[PDB]
């Protein structure tokens, strides 16, 4: 307890002392600062796919343009997670939805917060994906002939795995433009 | 600063906080995409099993994604406590 | 701050919490489906057995993902705090 | 607010993150599950030992998944703090 | 609300924080679960020597889920705070 | 009102969060279970040799996973801020 | 105490919460360096390609730790909210 | 509050986080046990130098445990901040 | 003046946070020496080749970490805040 | 509670945090130390230069184990904030 008031009344008295906007746009440079942890995920799948590609050049190089190809291919796929949470950072920064609006200042300080929570999701498919792209290139440079029914399958899975990281994506858009607590 | 707005605010964080678990699936599939790719370049005559597998397999994986999402959505649209 | 109103307002928080177990199976199970497919790749002709032994290894893998959803259930709409 | 609305709030805070408890067995099955349908495709044969022993495994893996809920049960319904 | 009022829900929050440790054996024992079912197919005869050493490792494994519990339990029924 | 109970109540909260380290022995030391296992399926008259190592090597994976409940007690029941 | 000041600490915060992006790239790459090092010791005299490879993958692994050290630098250095 | 009892309650808390740590080498030296074991297995005669480089390369995983053990250690007993 | 204070707390906390982008090198790099000490043993005769390779990988694994610190020592002691 | 009091305990949370760093290098060089188990096993007679190849490599991997250390003993003892 913070002399008589709870911590909570606490805080809410000193964040009260401050014109709304101010706390809104502190709560967005958090919900910022989350967005961006999305980008370990494409950190993680990118370097398994460039190990997988540098493997399979060595066991075949002169398959290297196709291995390569694929290995690019996949690894763009796994890219926009990464993109998409780099997107909703730069709204947040540069043409931020809640700053000049009329609602609660409490509702609008925690939807510019939660919308970058939830793009946290984007871990999941960039790592993933990543990982597809990599045994994409490792197949390729086994069996070149195949190389279309590899991109394929690849493709496809890697979109069943994009599709929480469009959830989390649309979650944060109905936060920022459709929101049902204003 | 009335109470029903702090319910609201929280809505909104519980809801975003529901969303991380979309990681799971993501990752999970993922190695299922890639395990899928190195089957079907080895038996490209078995590709219909493999693919049809790695789907079934990959839909249970998306359960817990889905619940996330119903969570974030019930918060969102069908809010019990207002 | 009505006391009330701090509680729903936390139920809706932890009820976005406890789906972040949600994250577990869907790692795990991903990957049930990926050797299930490359099983199924190698050896077609026994794709009844794998995908019977993935399927149930990954029901076994799904009760975690439940129990964060039967508790974010109970602090939606059977609440024991009001 | 009553000193135990606000206990009652955390405590809904608490049983959340007990759950997230649950993400390990998730994973771990989830990986067991994947040896054993690759095992079982290898040599189906001996799927029935294969299956046992991925379950028991499996039901260890269990316990911190319970201990978790466990806990969470005690903030909901058995809370010792009021 | 008194001083003792925000122990017990700092305890509450902190009991279900230790319950996290929980993850850990949830995937170590899951690993350990995949291998043994895989050992067992590979050799069948030798299933009796590879679960009992499957179950000691995954014994071991399990203490830190056990440390993470005592910790939650004295924080719920035997608190040393208040 | 303030001081003494919320370094009790923080103290709670970290007591809590180092148990958090109990993560990783749970997870290296399911690993170690995994492959001995595995070591003892293939090579069974190597068995003694290869559970001495498992423990051993355990045994250290140990430490940390006790660093961290060394803590909380410290914060429990040997607290130097009050 | 102003505004302002509520701003920029949470800037603070945000730019060190952006910077957790780096741990991705971090594990990617270095599982790069590995299986590089590992391909140069099988098949030396195609080490230039290898390695090539390997640095064009890790370029493209870099960008989402770039993007976090530039929204880091925005925050801190040309931050639109003053 | 005293800023002094502010002061020891946050040490509380960092002196708990430094703890977390603590995840990493648990894990990494459960990994260099089962490699170890595996190997012993494999080469029992090899068993001695297989053991003293497994030790040997578990000893430097342990620093960075010690390091958060040392912070969380003058955190509680001696504090530089009164 | 408070307010300065509070920018500051915020960025020592902000300082700290950015060192987490220093676990992805520690993962990665270790994972390096692993397969480079593993190539090493397989083909002594190419070590020169093995160790330049594990190294220029490496350094780029690196990058992340020192942004972290960079982000880290302009909170410390370049901070454009106050 | 003087400006500086909160600047003390938010740098105790920060020098807790900035130890997080330390999970890195336990993971990274505890798969350098088991891979380097293993390759001696397999070639004992190559073992120095295995040694050597893993311990240059696990030195890499301690950097930015080192660079959470030194921001925390800055917090600590060298803080520039007060
Ligand atoms: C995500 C796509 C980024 C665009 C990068 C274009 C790289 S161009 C790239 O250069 C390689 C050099 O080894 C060639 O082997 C390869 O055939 C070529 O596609
Ligand atoms: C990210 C979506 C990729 C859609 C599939 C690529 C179009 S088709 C694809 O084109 C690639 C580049 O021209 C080549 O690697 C390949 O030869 C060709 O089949
Ligand atoms: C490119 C992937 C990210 C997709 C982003 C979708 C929202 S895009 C968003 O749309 C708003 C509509 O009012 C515009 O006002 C705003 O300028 C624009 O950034
Ligand atoms: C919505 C899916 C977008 C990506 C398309 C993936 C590759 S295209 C895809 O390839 C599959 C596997 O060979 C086929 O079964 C399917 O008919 C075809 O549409
Ligand atoms: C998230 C991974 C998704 C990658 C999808 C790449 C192909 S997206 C797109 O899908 C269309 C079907 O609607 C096809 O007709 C077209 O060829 C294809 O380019
Ligand atoms: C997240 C789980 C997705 C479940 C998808 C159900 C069938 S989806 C359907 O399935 C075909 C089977 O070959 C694919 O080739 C085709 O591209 C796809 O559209
Ligand atoms: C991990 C699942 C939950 C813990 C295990 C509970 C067993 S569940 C229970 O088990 C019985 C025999 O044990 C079966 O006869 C029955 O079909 C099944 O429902
Ligand atoms: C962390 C608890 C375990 C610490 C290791 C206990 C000694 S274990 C013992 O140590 C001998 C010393 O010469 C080694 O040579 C030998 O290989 C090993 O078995
Ligand atoms: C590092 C742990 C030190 C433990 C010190 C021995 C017990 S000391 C003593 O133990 C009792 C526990 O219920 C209580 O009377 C009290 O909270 C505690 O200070
Ligand atoms: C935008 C792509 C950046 C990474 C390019 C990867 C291959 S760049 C490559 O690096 C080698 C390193 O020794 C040099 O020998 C070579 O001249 C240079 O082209
Ligand atoms: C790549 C940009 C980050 C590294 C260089 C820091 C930005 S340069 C920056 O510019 C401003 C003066 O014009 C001031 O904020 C500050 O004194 C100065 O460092
Ligand atoms: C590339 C994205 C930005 C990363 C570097 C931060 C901006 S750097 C900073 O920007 C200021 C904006 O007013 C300029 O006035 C100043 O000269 C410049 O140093
Ligand atoms: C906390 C884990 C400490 C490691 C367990 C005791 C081994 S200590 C370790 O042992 C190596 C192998 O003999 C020696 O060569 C080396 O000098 C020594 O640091
Ligand atoms: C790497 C970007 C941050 C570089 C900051 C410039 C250091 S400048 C210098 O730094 C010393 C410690 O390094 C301090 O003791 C001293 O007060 C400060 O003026
Ligand atoms: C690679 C170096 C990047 C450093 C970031 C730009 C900081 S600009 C910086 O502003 C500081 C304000 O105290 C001064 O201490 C310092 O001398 C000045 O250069
Ligand atoms: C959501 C975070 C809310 C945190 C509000 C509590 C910090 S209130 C804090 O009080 C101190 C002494 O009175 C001052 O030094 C400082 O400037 C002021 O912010
Ligand atoms: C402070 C913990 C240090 C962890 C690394 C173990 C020491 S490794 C150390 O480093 C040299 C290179 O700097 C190596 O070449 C050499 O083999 C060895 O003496
Ligand atoms: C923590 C940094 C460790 C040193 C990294 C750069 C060392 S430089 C490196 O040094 C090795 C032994 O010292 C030699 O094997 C190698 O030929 C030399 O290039
Ligand atoms: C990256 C290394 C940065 C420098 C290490 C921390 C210096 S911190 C610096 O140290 C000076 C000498 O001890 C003190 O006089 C001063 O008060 C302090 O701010
Ligand atoms: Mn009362
Ligand atoms: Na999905
Ligand atoms: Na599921
Ligand atoms: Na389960
Ligand atoms: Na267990
Ligand atoms: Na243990
Ligand atoms: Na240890
Ligand atoms: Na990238
Ligand atoms: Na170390
Ligand atoms: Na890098
Ligand atoms: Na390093």
């Amino acid at each position: 307890m913070i002399g008589d008031m709870n911590i909570v009344d606490f805080v809410i008295q000193f964040l009260s002392q401050f014109d709304p906007v101010d706390v809104i746009k502190g709560f967005s440079a958090l919900g910022i600062g989350l967005a961006m942890v999305a980008g370990v995920g494409p950190g993680i799948g990118q370097g398994f796919a460039a190990g997988k590609g540098a493997e399979a050049v060595g066991k075949n190089p002169t398959k290297s343009n196709d291995i390569v190809m694929i290995m690019l291919l996949g690894a763009a796929v796994a890219e926009t997670s990464g993109i998409f949470s780099l997107v909703i950072a730069l709204i947040l920064l540069f043409a931020n939805p809640f700053i000049s609006s009329t609602a609660s200042v409490w509702i609008l300080s925690a939807s510019a917060m939660a919308s970058g929570i939830a793009m946290i999701a984007g871990i999941g498919p960039g790592t993933g994906q990543g990982y597809a792209a990599g045994k994409g290139a490792e197949a390729v440079g086994i069996r070149p002939e195949m190389k279309s029914a590899i991109l394929r399958v690849m493709l496809l899975g890697q979109a069943v795995a994009q599709t929480t990281g469009i959830y989390a994506l649309i979650v944060a858009l109905i936060l920022m433009y459709a929101n049902p607590f204003l | 600063m009335e109470g029903l707005d702090f319910i609201k605010a929280c809505s909104a964080i519980g809801a975003g906080i529901a969303m991380i678990a979309g990681v799971g699936p993501g990752i999970g599939q993922g190695f299922a995409a890639g395990k899928g790719a190195e089957a079907v370049g080895r038996q490209p005559e078995a590709q219909s099993d493999i693919i049809r597998t790695m789907l079934l397999g990959a839909a249970v994986a998306e359960t817990t994604g889905i619940y996330g999402l119903i969570v974030a959505l019930i918060l969102l649209f069908a809010n019990p406590f207002f």
